[PDB]
């Protein structure tokens, strides 16, 4: 019982990891979004990062 | 002005594609503005070069 206790409350400071994971508002790591897209050149074109849920 | 450059006294953008798309309206009121005052460069070179003949 006590090793279960450790585990589930490791798991639970988890989810706090991941969820602060945030610079100015916006998150690669949080899974609010799929995708976030940085410029590459002055007409706009796009340089996408995939989002990597963790 | 404004309405001689392609846009209007309302233009904006409201959202993150809307903003995509002004960069391409943008870029056609800069083009078309050079163009202009380059042709009123050339016409102000062509005023000059006839007054030396009217001379």
């Amino acid at each position: 019982n006590a090793l279960k206790s450790d585990f589930d409350s490791l798991r639970d400071q988890i989810t706090k990891a991941a969820s602060n994971a945030k610079f100015n508002g916006v998150s690669i790591a949080n899974g609010s979004t799929a995708k976030l897209t940085f410029l590459a050149n002055s007409d706009g074109s796009g340089f996408t990062v995939t989002a990597k849920t963790l | 002005t404004l309405t001689g450059l392609g846009l209007t006294a309302s233009s904006t953008f409201t959202t993150a594609a809307a903003a995509k798309t002004m960069i391409g309206t943008i870029d056609t009121a800069l083009q078309t503005a050079t163009n202009k005052l380059a042709s009123l460069g050339t016409s102000s070179t062509g005023l000059d070069t006839h007054l030396t003949f009217v001379g």
